[PDB]
This record gives structure tokens, C-alpha cells and sequence, in this order.
């Protein structure tokens, strides 16, 4: 119960259990001459690739959130798998290896859905 | 050698810009002087510029009328005389202070290298 | 309904003109001077997006990515000379004599084998060593033999590195994130004023940096007509960057066959001399086909009357005077710096009314002063074999004359100088803008 | 319909239509020796001026949002224009040119309104 | 009323009044050779230590918010003080000096509470 | 503080394009530099200091 | 001195890589040549590499078969002959252009320093 | 003319300098202060 409270400590546990310990990955993701330029390129990079993820989340419906349920229907052709078999058997690496190809498609769907939701909420406030 | 702009003719009130390009270096080593010669009577000190430190030294008379610049890229001195008059007709020389071998005067010597002259005539 | 409230919109299309730091994006053999290997690998299939109904006011003369490219190229040309040899031991009393082999009387007394003393490995021993220099590098000492390099009275040179090649490689200037590069896709765009069809691009096209003097080479041609551009064409103190629409092919060659010979001037650093010229010595030159040159001069003089009246005598003259790098079509052709004499192209008089070429004779130097700096020269190492390059004359850099009294005659004599015009003939289309999202606009809604 | 799905592709369309394609601007706004320092100053700048905008949004009522309706009354002296004439005729540049002067004033109103709203929500939770 | 509208202007006023002027501190917290490297290390640092605070807020229940009421019971052993005595007498420095020791403990409680809240909201949406 | 001599530079070339700015001549008579501190307003400030000491 | 790999024996079709390490420097100062000698009949130009500018110069015959490389760390020239044949049996030399004191030819001189030879025999 | 206070505080030291040419020497002089020059062989 201790090492599972460490960085990547749940890299072998199932998605169901790993998706319970998420803050310990999200916290150690920004915190952290010839070595003055080797540790400056390391700082301006760790912050540059974290803001990419935060922006990807922000343009989707969920920013500043860890388990975000969105409004895009899961096209079964992507994985065609039941739930109890992926949330209790596979690990997250095992799943990324399965869905690595069918990505960069979902992101556009999420963006479009979120902007449409913004416009629909604006319209809902307008006619009030 | 120092070589200047061609002889010019201006009107009473206009500004004349002389030039002085020194082929041979001597820019960051010596101090140059601007001297004009009224027709057939002596000389008249008019300025001095050391381009190594960039110190200009205008005469009291031509203190407010003229201004001289340096351009290190093309190695050229310019002397722009703004408020011309009928009495500013003269042959304008740019000189260089004496150089005894490789040690050139920068502050005070006799002028040993002259320009050909730029006859500026302003009648009115 | 009339009760409007403020709303904010993030990610909204609005820009303002700005200045930033652009970075090169050349593609990824011996390294070159422009270090087009530390550039971000060129993004292929760039996403040029047409911007409809927008009318932006360009300006190619107060542009700032042409003042940035110039200092980039300078600071990038200097950084490739630090590792290279510093030819300070070479400033020594030479003893020159004219070369003794078959020499055409045109190239007579333009080469001399100067035999000097050089420091050995050992700081105490001297070696009597010889080389071949051009007449534009040696300067006599005591006019009463005994020459000396031309730049022992000013800065000493840093011999370039033979591994580094001066061949210009296309450079794509990218704009950092949050900025945008607007190009004026428009045919008859004289340089300033509005451009009724603008577009957005992330990286400008391949702008190969060539360093010519009074004939823009290997450039990009205009679309339909020979476009003449200037700050104020009525002024005769501003160059006139003519740009052709069909290239005039120019063939430059150096027919002697040199032979390098590396001389050791210190501990582990060599000076690449020229040992011998194999064969007979023959003057360099360039050929510009007289038909297709006279025709493009006709086109230019036709487009120069739209700004000077149809009944205007327009005549060209050869250069005015000054240094050798301004009165002469200087360039580098495979690593050898030619100084050609364009007084044969610019010689004609135009009034409102085959298979021969115009051999202009070139000189060659090895001690060069790029960008016209005082304390900086650069020895260019010899190149072996017959050199031959085939270029495109794309534009000119003319200068009007202050001819008063409104004479019907106008002389246009070419003139170079600041290298900025070379880039400015390619960076006229582009301007860099700063995206300012987060606009505010009222609408009929209220936060709960 | 394709180039309008590109960066700044709606720079000529009306505010009503341009404010529909917003994510394509908000995404290409961070993504992107002698060239090592020219592309390092370009990185540490693109991130530095994006966080200014994100902070400006955060201190107002809306962070991680694209069309944010706020609670500050539109002082008609700023533009004195109807709605159907600005959401169907003008483009966004055409509007910024009209309101460029009357800015830096609205921002303070938004900040004050949002902080007052935070304190009022805290009070509303307190007496519960 | 003017200097209190300046950066740190409320550093002497009580927590009750200082916690009213918060935006003026939160705004001047990112805005701002031999001097080229001294002002570059100053930029890449001002942004690097601001994102730490924003991430600390985000992994807790509240990101992009100034007065955030959370769901962690105040263990009275930390300060054992009434409210009217700390919101009307002490200043914020005077309070940090009192609670400087009992920190880095509260942060873990907040993280755990927020992730549990995320999972509970996910479960609440699931059975719907 | 003053230096009353009137110097005169004279640049000497010691290498390829780098000079050494010497002093060629002193025009006039040579006189020692110095500085003047008014004795009244210096003794008074010494009094102030010794009072605070 | 230049010293080469030991004598080898290959099959008709295989690729042979000769080597040539020069003990004494001379790498960024002179230009080296690759010459093979068929059994008891003259020489035959086969290549040439100036390691200072990195310019290779293959003969027209062995233009597509072989390729020669340089390794500045170990100071070694390599000549890899790909499509062997019964007629590529020869003694393979690496030479160096004439050096008259401290000024070494880089482009065209007589070979004054040779390697010991690498007898490659390919029967078929 | 030197005031006896500034007597022996300046000296014109005439040395040989390298010319443009690494082989020629030039006899050149300058004026140094007594706090910059140090005598060499105490026996100019
Ligand atoms: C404007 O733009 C145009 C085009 O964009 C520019 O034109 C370019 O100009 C370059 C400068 O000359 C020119 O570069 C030449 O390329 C030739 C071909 O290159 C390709 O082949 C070689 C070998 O096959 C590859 O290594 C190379 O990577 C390419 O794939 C080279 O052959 C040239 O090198 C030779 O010539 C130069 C100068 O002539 C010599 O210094 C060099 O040492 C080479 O010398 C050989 O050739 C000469 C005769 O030309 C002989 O005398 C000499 O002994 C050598 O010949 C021996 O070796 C060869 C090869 O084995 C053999 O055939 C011969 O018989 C002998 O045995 C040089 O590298 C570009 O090709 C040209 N075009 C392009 C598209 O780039 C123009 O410059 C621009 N203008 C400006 C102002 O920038
Ligand atoms: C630029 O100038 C240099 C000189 O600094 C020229 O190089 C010289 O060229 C001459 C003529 O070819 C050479 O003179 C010849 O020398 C032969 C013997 O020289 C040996 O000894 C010297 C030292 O004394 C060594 O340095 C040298 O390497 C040799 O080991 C003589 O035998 C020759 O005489 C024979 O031929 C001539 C005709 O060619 C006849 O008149 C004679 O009777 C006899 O038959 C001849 O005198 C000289 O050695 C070269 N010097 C060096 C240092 O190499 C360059 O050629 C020149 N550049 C050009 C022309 O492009
Ligand atoms: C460094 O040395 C060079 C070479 O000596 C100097 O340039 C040359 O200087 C001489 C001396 O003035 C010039 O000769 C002069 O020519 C004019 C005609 O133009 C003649 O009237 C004079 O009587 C004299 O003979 C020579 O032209 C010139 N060569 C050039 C400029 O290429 C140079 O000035 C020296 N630089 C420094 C900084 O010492
Ligand atoms: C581009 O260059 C032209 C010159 O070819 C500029 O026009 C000229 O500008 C000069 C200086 O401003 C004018 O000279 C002035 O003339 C008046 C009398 O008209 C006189 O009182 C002044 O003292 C001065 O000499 C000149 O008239 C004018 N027009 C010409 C020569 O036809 C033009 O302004 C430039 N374009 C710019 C700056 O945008
Ligand atoms: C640039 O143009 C010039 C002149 O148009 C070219 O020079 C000429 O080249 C031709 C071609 O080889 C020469 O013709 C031959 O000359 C030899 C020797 O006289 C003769 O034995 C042959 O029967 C044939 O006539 C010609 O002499 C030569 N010079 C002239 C015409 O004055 C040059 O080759 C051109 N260069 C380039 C790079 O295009
Ligand atoms: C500059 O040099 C170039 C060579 O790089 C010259 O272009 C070449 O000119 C020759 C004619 O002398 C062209 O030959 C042609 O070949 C075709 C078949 O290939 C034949 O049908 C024609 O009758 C003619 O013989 C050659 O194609 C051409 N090269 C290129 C790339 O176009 C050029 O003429 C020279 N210009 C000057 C001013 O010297
Ligand atoms: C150090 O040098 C400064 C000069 O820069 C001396 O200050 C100046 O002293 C003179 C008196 O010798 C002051 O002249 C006064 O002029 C006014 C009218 O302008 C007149 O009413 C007075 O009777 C007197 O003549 C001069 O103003 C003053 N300059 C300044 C800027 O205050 C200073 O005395 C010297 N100190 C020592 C210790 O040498
Ligand atoms: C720099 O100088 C050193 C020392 O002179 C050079 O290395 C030495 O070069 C000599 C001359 O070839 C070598 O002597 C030779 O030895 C072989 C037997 O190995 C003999 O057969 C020859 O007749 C000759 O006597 C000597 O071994 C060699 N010493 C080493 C390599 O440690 C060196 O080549 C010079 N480098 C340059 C770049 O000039
Ligand atoms: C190279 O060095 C030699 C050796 O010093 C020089 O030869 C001397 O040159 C001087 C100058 O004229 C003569 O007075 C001597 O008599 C020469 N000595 C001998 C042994 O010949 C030679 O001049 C130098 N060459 C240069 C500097 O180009
Ligand atoms: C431009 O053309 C003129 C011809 O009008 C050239 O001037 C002549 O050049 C020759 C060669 O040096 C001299 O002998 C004549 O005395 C010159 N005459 C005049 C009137 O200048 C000139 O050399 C050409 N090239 C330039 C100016 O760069
Ligand atoms: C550039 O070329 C022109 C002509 O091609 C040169 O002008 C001629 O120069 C010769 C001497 O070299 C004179 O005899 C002629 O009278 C000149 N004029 C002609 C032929 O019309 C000019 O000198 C060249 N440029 C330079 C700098 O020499
Ligand atoms: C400039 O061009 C003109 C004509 O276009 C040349 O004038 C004549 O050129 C012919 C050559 O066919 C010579 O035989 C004549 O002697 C020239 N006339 C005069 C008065 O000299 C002129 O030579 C050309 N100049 C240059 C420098 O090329
Ligand atoms: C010189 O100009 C010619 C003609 O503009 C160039 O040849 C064209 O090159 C473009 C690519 O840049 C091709 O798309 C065209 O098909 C080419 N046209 C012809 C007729 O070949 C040439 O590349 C330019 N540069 C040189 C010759 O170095
Ligand atoms: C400058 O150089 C000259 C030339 O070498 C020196 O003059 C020689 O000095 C030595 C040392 O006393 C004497 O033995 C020689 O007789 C002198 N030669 C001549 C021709 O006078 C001179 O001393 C040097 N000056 C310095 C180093 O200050
Ligand atoms: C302006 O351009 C936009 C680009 O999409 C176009 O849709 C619109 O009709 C244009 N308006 C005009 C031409 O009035
Ligand atoms: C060498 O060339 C020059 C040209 O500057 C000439 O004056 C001289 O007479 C020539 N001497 C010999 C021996 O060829
Ligand atoms: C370019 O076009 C604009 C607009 O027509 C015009 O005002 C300007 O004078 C033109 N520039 C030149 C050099 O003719
Ligand atoms: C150049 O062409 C024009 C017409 O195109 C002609 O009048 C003129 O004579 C030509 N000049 C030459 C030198 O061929
Ligand atoms: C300095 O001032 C004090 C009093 O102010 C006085 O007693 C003393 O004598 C003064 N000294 C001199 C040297 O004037
Ligand atoms: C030069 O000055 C020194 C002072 O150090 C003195 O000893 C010497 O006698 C003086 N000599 C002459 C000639 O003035």
C-alpha cells in the first residue's frame, strides 16, 4: 500500500485500480556552463510539454480535472471490447498499445463537441 | 588618399553636405580636420573629428551651423553646413594629422595629408 | 433584448503588426556556412491558408524580417570562422615574380609566385616556402619584388575552413507560436500599400542567401511583368530593385586549373596555398546572351516609362566608382569569389521607337571583406579544377542620376552596397503579425 | 469549408461565423549556436505570452472556456451599436479597430466583478 | 483607498480585509550578454514557480479561483482558535507564522479528498 | 579633482589592425594633479561625525 | 608511415575492404591515392581522397564497384571493393602525394610514400 | 618645464615595436608615468 503511493507505482495494476491513484502521476509531472545549459533546456521543456496537455484538456470539455466524462459516443470499431474485461484485466500500457492507432481522431471529435457545447450554452443563456 | 565630393553650387539658405572618403585605412588611427579656404585668402579652422573615440570638435563660429558625422562602413567623413550665406563660398578641405611611420597623431599635429578640395559657391 | 452584456471570446482571429525572433527551417555531406543543419527540419506540405475578404497594408521598405535576416547571416557567417586558422604568421615580406608559363596578354601580371619565410614547427627555425597570389592580394612595399599581403595594414584574416562550403542552401524563416507570417499573394504589388489578397503561412519559401553586388542571382522571378520597386522612385538617392519575369542565364567560369599545396604555419594548423597552375593561364569571364539580355533590357525600359513618361530617353551607364566590390558584379561561384566588370551589359541608350554573347572579364580575389567591416577579412582557400557555374540573373539594383533641368535623358547606372537589398528582393511579400486573441464584444446574455 | 478549418481561416468571415471556429486559433497558439538561442527565445516567449492570456481569463469569471458570458453591463458609450449590425457585418479585426481605445477599462470591471462574485458565493455558502 | 489598490497594499490589514483585495496580488505574480542571461533566468523562473501554484490548486478541488471552500475538516489541533479573532485581528503574515509548521499535511488531505470527489462524481454519473 | 597637464595622444600600431594609444607629448608646463576639499565644510563634517561617534 | 591490412583471399562476388593507417599525421595536410598492381604488370589508378576537404575521386572503371571512406579518429583510409572477380587479383597500395618539407601537395604530385601492399587473390 | 613636485614622475621610454611585417622593427616612443615603469638592471 506504500509503493502504490509512489510515482508510477500502479503501472502494473488494472485500469480500475490504477485510475484510482492518478494524482501521484499528475503531481510529479512538473515538479521534478555545460550543466547550466543542460538543466535549463530541461526546465523550459518540462513546462513546455505540460502546458500542451493542459491545453488539450482545456479545449476539450474538461480542464483542471482528472477523470473527465465527455459527451462523444464511443465508436465500437476502435476497440470492440466489453467493460469488465478492460477495467479489471488490462493495464494502461496494455490499453495504449491497443488504441495507439485510433487516436488523433478522438481528439478532433472532443474539440468539436466542446465548442458546440459552448455555443449551445451561449444560446441557452441568450433566449433567457 | 582622401578624396572628396565634386564641386557644388547652392542657394542662400540651403544646406551643403561635403564628403571625405579615405582610401587606405587611417580611420581608427588618426584624427581628421575640416578646413575651408575663402577665395585667395588663407585658411580657416572649421572642425575636427577623431573617429577612434568619436570626439567631434567644432569651431565656435561654425558651432551651430554645421555638424559632421562618421560612417565606419564606407569610411567616409561628412560635413553638412546648414545655413549657407554669400560669404560661405570657399574651397573645403579635409585633412589628416601627421603620421610619422606607424604612430599617427590623434589630437594636435600639422596636417600632412589633404583632400583635393570641394569648391562650394553660394552667390546672392 | 437591448440589455447587452460584455462577453469574452478566447481564440479569436485578430492580429497586430509586431517584431519577433524568427528561426530557420532548412532541410536536413560537408557542412555549409549558413549552418543549415541546426535549423528545425523543414515542415513539408506547409499549410498555406487563403485569407478571404481581408486587405492588409504591407511595406517592404520598413519591413523588419529583412533587418533580422541580415544580422542572422552576419552572426552566422562569423561563427563559422572561429574554429578556422588565423593567418597572422602570413604577414611577411614576400618576394614576388610574374608566373613563368604561357600567359595570355590579358592575364599578364595578374599572378605572382611570392616566396617568403615561414615559421616551422620549431619557433626558431624558418623555411623558405612559396605560393601563388593574385595581383589584388599583394601590394608593393618599397617602390624603388618585396610585396606584402593587402591586409597587413588592417585586420589579419582567418582562413576559412576547407570543409565548410559557401554554396547557398534554401532557408525557410518560420514564425514562433502565437505569431503568423502573412504573404501578399498578388501579381502587381509594387511593394507598399494595401494588398487585396493576403494569405497565412507558417514558414516562408526557400530564401537561399546569395551575396551578389549589382545583379541579383538565383532569385525568384515575378509572375507576369517586370516589376520595378523603390522607396520613392522620384528620388535619386534610393536604389531601384528591378525584378525580371524571365531569367537571363549567365555562365561564369575560371579556366585555369589550379593545384593546392598545404603549408604548415604552426603546430597543427595548415595554410592551403596554390602550388602550380597546370596548363596555360586564361582570364576568367562570364557570358550573357546578347539577344536575351537586350530583350530584357527592353522590357525593363518599357516598365521604367510608366514612371518617367513615354517620350523619355532612358540610357544605362556603367558603374560610377569607388571600391572594387561596388563598381563590379561580385559573387562567389563554387567557392571562388569573382569580381566581374559589368560595363558591357549596362551600355546603351533607349529612345521611344544572334547566338552572340557578352563576355565580361572578371577578376578573382582571395582576401575578401564581406559586409564591409573594418577589422574583419577572410582568406578564401583555393579551389582546384576548372570552375563553372550557371546562374539566373533575376533582378538588378539600379540607381538613377541627379540630372537636373528636367532633361529628357535619364541615366541608370547599377550599384550595390548594403546586402539588405538582396534579401529585400525576396522578403517583399511577407510581414510578421502577432495574433491577439481574447476579444471583447457585447451580446444578449448574462452570467448566472 | 476546408480552408475555414485552418488557422485564421475565418479572418474575413463575420463575427457571428468567426466566433464559431475558435478552437483552430486557440490550438495553434502554443503548439507551433545562433539558431539554438533564436529558437530558445522563441519557445520561452510563446509560453510566456500564452499564460498571460490564460491568467487574464482566470482572474475573470471564465478560465478554460472559449465563449464566456460575463456579468458586466455593456456601457453603450463604448460602441453604441446594435447587435445584428456587428454580428453579421463586421469582422473581428474591424471590431478591434473600433474598440481598441475603450479597452484596459473593461478588464478592471471584469476583475472586480469576478472577485465580488467569489466573495458573494463564499458568503452564500457560509450562512448555510 | 488607493495604496490599498496596489501590490501588497493590504499586507497590514486584517485577513478579513486583505482577503477582499486578492486580484492585485494574483495579477502581479506573472506579469512583471550578462543581462541577457540574467533576465532570461528571471523569465523562465517566474513562469516555472507560478505553474507550481496553479497545479497545486488544480489537483485540489479548485483551479482558476481565488477563495475556494473545500471539503476537508479543520483539525483543531493545528491552530485551536476561534474565527472572529483571526479574521479581524491577525494579518496574513501573522497567520502563516502560526501555521507554517502544520502545512504539507493539509495538502495531502486536499489531494485525496479531491480525487475521491472525482471518483464519486464519476460513479454518480455511471449509475445514471 | 583636476589634472592640469595637457596631454596629446598618438596611436601606435602594434599589429595587423590593432593600435596602442600612447601619449606623444605634454603641451605646456607639467604640473601635479590634486584635489581640493574646502577646509571649513570639511572640518565641520568631521565635527558632526565625531559627535555621532 | 602508412601500414595496411594483411594479405587476404576472397571469393568471386564477395566484397573486400582494404585499410590504410598512416602513423605520423599527414592526414589533414596531404592527399592520398589508392593504386592496385596486377601480378607483374605496372600499376592502375583506382582512387584518390583528400582528407582535409573530404573529396573523393574514383576512377571511371572502379566508379560503381568501390567506395572509399575516411575515419579521422583512428586516422585510417578504407577502400571497399564490392563486386570482386577473377581479374581483381592484385597487390593493393595506398600512397601519399609528394611533401617537400612542410608543404605537401594535395591535388597532383608524384607518390613518394607507399604502403607495404595487400595481396588480394580471388580465383574462380 | 617641470615643477619640482612633478619631477621624475614622467619619462619618455623609446622601445622597438613590431611593424605590420613580423620581421621589421620600428623604434617608437611614448610617455609613461613612474608608477608604470620599473627599472630592470640597477647598475635607462
Ligand atoms: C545558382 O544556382 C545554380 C543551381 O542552383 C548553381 O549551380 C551550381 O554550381 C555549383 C558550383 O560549381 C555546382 O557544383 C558542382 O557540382 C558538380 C556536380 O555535383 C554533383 O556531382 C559530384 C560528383 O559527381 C558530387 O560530388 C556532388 O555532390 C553532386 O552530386 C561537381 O562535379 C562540381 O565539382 C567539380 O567542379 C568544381 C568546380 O568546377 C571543382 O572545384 C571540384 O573539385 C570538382 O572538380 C571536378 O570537375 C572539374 C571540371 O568541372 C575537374 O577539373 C576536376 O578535376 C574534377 O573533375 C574530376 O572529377 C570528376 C568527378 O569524378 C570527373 O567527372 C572529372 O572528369 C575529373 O575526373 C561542383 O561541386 C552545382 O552542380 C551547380 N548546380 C546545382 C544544382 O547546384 C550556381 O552556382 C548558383 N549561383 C550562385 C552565384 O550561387
Ligand atoms: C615560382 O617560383 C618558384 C621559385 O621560388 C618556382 O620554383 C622553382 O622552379 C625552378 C624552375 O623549374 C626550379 O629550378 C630547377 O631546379 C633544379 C634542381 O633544383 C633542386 O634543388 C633545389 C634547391 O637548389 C630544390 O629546392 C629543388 O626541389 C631541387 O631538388 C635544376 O636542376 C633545374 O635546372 C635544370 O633545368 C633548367 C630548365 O628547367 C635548366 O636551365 C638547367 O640547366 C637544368 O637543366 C632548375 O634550375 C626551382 O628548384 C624551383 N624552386 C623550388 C623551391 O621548388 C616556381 O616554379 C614558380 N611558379 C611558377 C613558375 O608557377
Ligand atoms: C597600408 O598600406 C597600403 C599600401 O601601402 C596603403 O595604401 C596605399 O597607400 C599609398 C600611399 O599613399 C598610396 O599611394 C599613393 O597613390 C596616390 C595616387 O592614388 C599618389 O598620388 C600618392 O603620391 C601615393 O603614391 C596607394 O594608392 C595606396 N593603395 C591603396 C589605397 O590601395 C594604406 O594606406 C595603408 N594603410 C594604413 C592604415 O596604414
Ligand atoms: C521621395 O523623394 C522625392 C524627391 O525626388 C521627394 O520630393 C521632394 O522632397 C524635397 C524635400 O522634401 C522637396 O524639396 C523642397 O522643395 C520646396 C519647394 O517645393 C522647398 O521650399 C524646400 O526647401 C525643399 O527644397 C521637393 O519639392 C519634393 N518634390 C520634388 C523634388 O518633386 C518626396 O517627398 C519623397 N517621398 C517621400 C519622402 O515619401
Ligand atoms: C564565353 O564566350 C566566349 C566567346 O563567345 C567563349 O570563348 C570561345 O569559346 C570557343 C569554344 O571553344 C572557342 O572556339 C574554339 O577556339 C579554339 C582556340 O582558338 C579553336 O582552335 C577552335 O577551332 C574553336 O574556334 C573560341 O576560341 C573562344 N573565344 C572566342 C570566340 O573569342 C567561351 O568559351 C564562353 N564561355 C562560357 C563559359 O560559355
Ligand atoms: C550557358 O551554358 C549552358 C550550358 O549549361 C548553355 O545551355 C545549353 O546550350 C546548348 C546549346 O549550345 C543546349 O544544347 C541543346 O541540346 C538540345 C538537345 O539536348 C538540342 O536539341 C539543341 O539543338 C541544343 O544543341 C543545351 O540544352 C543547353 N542547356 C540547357 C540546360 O538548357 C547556354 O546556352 C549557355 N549560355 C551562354 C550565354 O553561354
Ligand atoms: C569646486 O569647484 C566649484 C566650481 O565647479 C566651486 O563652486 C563655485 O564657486 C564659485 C566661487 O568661487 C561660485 O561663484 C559664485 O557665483 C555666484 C553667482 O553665480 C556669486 O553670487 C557668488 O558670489 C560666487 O561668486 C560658483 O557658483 C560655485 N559653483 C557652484 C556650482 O556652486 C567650488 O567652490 C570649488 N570648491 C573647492 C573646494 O575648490
Ligand atoms: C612529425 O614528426 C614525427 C617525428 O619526426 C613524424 O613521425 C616519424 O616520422 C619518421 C619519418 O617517416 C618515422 O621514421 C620512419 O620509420 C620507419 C620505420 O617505422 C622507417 O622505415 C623510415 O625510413 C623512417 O625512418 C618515424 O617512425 C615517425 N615516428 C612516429 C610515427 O612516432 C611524423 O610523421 C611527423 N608528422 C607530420 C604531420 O609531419
Ligand atoms: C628568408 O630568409 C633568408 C635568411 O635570412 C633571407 O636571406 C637573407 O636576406 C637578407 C635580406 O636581403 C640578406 O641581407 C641576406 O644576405 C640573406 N641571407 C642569405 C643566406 O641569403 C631571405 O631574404 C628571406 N626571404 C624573404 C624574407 O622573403
Ligand atoms: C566605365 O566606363 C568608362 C568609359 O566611359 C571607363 O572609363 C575609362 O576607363 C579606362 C580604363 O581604366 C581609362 O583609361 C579611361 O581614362 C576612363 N575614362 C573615363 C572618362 O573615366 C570606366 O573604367 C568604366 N568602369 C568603371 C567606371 O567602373
Ligand atoms: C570594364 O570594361 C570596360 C570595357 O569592357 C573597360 O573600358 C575600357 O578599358 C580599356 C583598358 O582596359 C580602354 O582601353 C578602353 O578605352 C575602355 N573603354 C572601352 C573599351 O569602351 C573598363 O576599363 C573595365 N573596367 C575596369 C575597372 O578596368
Ligand atoms: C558601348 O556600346 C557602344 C555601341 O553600342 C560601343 O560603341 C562602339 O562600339 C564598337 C564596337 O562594335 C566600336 O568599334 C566603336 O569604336 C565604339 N564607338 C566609340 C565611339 O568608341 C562602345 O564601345 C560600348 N562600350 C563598352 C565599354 O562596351
Ligand atoms: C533558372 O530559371 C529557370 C527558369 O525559371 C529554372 O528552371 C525552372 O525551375 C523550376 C523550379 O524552380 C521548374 O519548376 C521549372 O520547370 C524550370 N523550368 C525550366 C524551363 O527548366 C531554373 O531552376 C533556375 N535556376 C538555375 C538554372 O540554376
Ligand atoms: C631597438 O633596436 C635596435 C636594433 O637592434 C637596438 O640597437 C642595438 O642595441 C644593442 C643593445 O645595446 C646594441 O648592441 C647595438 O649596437 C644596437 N644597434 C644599433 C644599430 O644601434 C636598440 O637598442 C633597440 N632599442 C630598445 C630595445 O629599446
Ligand atoms: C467576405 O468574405 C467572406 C469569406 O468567406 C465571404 O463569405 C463574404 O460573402 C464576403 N463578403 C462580401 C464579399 O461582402
Ligand atoms: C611583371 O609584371 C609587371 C606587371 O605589373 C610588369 O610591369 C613587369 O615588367 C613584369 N616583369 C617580368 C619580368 O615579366
Ligand atoms: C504602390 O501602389 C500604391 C497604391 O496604388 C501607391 O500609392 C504607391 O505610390 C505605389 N508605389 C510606387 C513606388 O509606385
Ligand atoms: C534590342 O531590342 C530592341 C527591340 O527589342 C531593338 O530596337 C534594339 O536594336 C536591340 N538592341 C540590340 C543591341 O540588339
Ligand atoms: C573644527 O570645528 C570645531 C568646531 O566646529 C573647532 O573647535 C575646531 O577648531 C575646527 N578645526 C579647524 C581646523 O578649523
Ligand atoms: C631623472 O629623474 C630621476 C628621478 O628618479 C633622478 O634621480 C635623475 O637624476 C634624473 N635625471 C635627469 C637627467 O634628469
Amino acid at each position: 500500500g506504500a509503493v502504490f503511493l509512489g510515482f508510477l507505482g500502479a503501472a502494473g495494476s488494472t485500469m480500475g485500480a490504477a485510475s484510482m491513484t492518478l494524482t501521484v502521476q499528475a503531481r510529479n509531472l512538473l515538479s521534478g556552463t555545460v550543466w547550466g545549459i543542460k538543466q535549463l533546456q530541461a526546465r523550459v521543456l518540462a513546462v513546455e510539454r505540460y502546458l500542451r496537455d493542459q491545453q488539450l484538456l482545456g479545449i476539450w470539455g474538461c480542464s483542471g480535472k482528472l477523470i473527465c466524462c465527455t459527451n462523444v459516443p464511443w465508436n465500437s470499431s476502435w476497440s470492440n471490447r466489453n467493460l469488465s474485461e478492460i477495467w479489471d484485466n488490462m493495464t494502461w500500457l496494455q490499453w495504449d498499445k491497443e488504441i495507439s492507432n485510433y487516436t488523433q481522431i478522438i481528439y478532433g471529435l472532443l474539440e468539436e463537441s466542446q465548442n458546440q457545447q459552448e455555443k449551445n450554452e451561449q444560446d441557452l443563456l441568450a433566449l433567457d | 588618399q582622401l578624396v572628396q565630393s565634386g564641386a557644388e553650387m547652392k542657394t542662400s539658405g540651403s544646406s551643403v553636405r561635403v564628403s571625405c572618403k579615405d582610401s587606405g585605412g587611417f580611420f581608427p588611427y588618426a584624427g581628421f580636420r575640416w578646413v575651408r579656404q575663402a577665395p585667395g585668402q588663407g585658411f580657416e579652422w572649421m572642425g575636427g573629428v577623431i573617429p577612434a573615440d568619436g570626439t567631434k570638435h567644432y569651431a565656435p563660429k561654425f558651432q551651430a551651423r554645421m555638424k559632421m558625422t562618421v560612417v565606419e562602413s564606407s569610411r567616409t567623413l561628412y560635413m553638412e553646413l546648414r545655413s549657407l550665406t554669400s560669404t560661405d563660398t570657399a574651397t573645403y578641405f579635409c585633412a589628416r594629422l601627421q603620421c610619422a611611420g606607424f604612430s599617427c597623431e590623434m589630437d594636435s599635429g600639422p596636417f600632412d595629408l589633404w583632400g583635393q578640395g570641394t569648391q562650394v559657391t553660394v552667390p546672392s | 433584448a437591448e440589455n447587452l452584456w460584455v462577453t469574452v471570446y478566447y481564440g479569436v482571429p485578430v492580429w497586430k503588426d509586431a517584431e519577433t525572433t524568427l528561426f530557420c527551417a532548412s532541410d536536413a555531406e560537408k557542412h555549409n556556412v549558413w549552418a543549415t543543419h541546426a535549423c528545425v527540419p523543414t515542415d513539408p506540405n506547409p499549410q498555406e491558408i487563403h485569407l478571404e475578404n481581408v486587405t492588409e497594408e504591407f511595406n517592404m521598405w520598413k519591413n523588419n524580417m529583412v533587418e533580422q535576416m541580415h544580422t542572422d547571416i552576419i552572426s552566422l557567417w562569423d561563427q563559422s570562422l572561429k574554429p578556422c586558422v588565423k593567418l597572422t604568421p602570413l604577414c611577411v615580406t614576400l618576394q614576388c615574380t610574374n608566373v613563368t608559363n604561357n600567359i595570355t596578354d590579358d592575364m599578364r601580371g595578374e599572378l605572382k609566385n611570392c616566396s617568403f619565410n615561414m615559421t616551422t614547427e620549431l619557433r626558431d627555425k624558418k623555411q623558405k616556402v612559396y605560393s601563388l597570389f593574385y595581383r589584388l592580394d599583394v601590394v608593393q612595399i618599397n617602390e624603388n619584388k618585396e610585396y606584402r599581403l593587402i591586409n597587413c595594414n588592417t585586420s589579419a584574416c582567418t582562413q576559412a575552413c576547407p570543409k565548410v562550403s559557401f554554396e547557398p542552401i534554401p532557408i525557410h524563416y518560420c514564425a514562433p507560436a502565437g505569431f503568423a507570417i502573412l504573404k501578399c499573394k498578388d501579381k502587381k504589388f509594387n511593394g507598399t500599400g494595401p494588398c487585396p489578397s493576403v494569405s497565412t503561412v507558417q514558414c516562408t519559401h526557400g530564401i537561399k542567401p546569395v551575396v551578389s553586388t549589382q545583379l541579383l542571382l538565383n532569385g525568384s522571378l515575378a509572375e507576369e511583368e517586370v516589376m520595378i520597386r523603390s522607396e520613392n522612385i522620384t528620388n535619386n538617392a534610393k536604389n531601384i530593385l528591378v525584378q525580371f519575369n524571365t531569367p537571363v542565364q549567365i555562365n561564369c567560369t575560371r579556366p585555369n586549373n589550379n593545384t593546392r599545396k598545404s603549408i604548415r604555419i604552426g603546430p597543427g594548423q595548415a595554410f592551403y596555398a596554390t602550388g602550380d597552375i597546370i596548363g596555360d593561364i586564361r582570364q576568367a569571364h562570364c557570358n550573357v546572351s546578347k539577344a536575351t539580355w537586350n530583350e530584357t533590357l527592353g522590357k525593363v525600359v518599357k516598365q521604367l516609362r510608366k514612371h518617367f513618361g513615354n517620350n523619355t530617353i532612358i540610357r544605362f551607364a556603367n558603374s560610377s566608382g569607388g571600391d572594387l566590390e561596388v563598381t563590379t558584379h561580385s559573387f562567389n561561384c563554387g567557392g571562388e569569389f569573382f569580381y566581374c566588370n559589368t560595363s558591357g551589359l549596362f551600355n546603351s541608350t533607349w529612345i521611344s521607337n544572334s547566338n552572340d554573347s557578352i563576355t565580361l572579364p572578371c577578376r578573382i580575389k582571395q582576401i575578401i571583406n564581406m559586409w564591409q567591416r573594418i577589422g574583419q577579412c577572410m582568406y578564401a582557400p583555393p579551389i582546384q579544377g576548372v570552375i563553372r557555374c550557371v546562374s539566373n540573373i533575376t533582378g538588378l539594383i539600379l540607381t538613377r542620376d541627379g540630372g537636373s533641368t528636367n532633361s529628357t535623358t535619364e541615366t541608370f547606372r547599377p550599384g550595390g552596397g548594403d546586402m539588405r537589398d538582396n534579401w529585400r528582393s525576396e522578403l517583399y511579400k511577407y510581414k510578421v503579425v502577432k495574433i491577439e486573441p481574447l476579444g471583447v464584444a457585447p451580446t444578449r446574455c448574462k452570467r448566472r
